[PDB]
């Protein structure tokens, strides 16, 4: 019965519908950070001459 | 229920809100029509209701 419930939804699409849609919302999380990142690493950079002397 | 039959004081409000219903108060019969959001084949409901208590 649930292998036949199984092919009859599709679920195996849905399964991987599921994943697709979670990498797909990392990467706007990486979106938003890589404007934010470069400025930061000079102030990484930056604080870090300063440490350094 | 939406004939004669009334619920229970335990039915869970999903089971309930599957389908219309009745609500009755002091001296009105109050017809609710909740919105239909069952959202599965029947039988394919049916196949996973077979499945629930066959296990």
């Amino acid at each position: 019965l649930v292998q036949q419930l199984y092919t009859t939804l599709c679920i195996e699409q849905h399964q991987l519908n599921k994943e697709r849609e979670l990498i797909e919302r990392l990467e706007d999380l990486k979106e938003q950070l890589a404007p934010l990142e470069k400025v930061r690493i000079e102030i990484s950079r930056k604080a870090e001459k300063r440490t350094t002397l | 229920s939406p004939d004669g039959v009334r619920v229970a004081a335990s039915t869970g409000i999903d089971l309930l809100l599957l389908d219309d219903f009745k609500l009755v108060i002091n001296d009105l019969t109050y017809h609710v029509r909740p919105p239909k959001r069952d959202l599965l084949s029947h039988e394919n409901a049916a196949t996973l209701n077979d499945v629930k208590t066959l296990v």
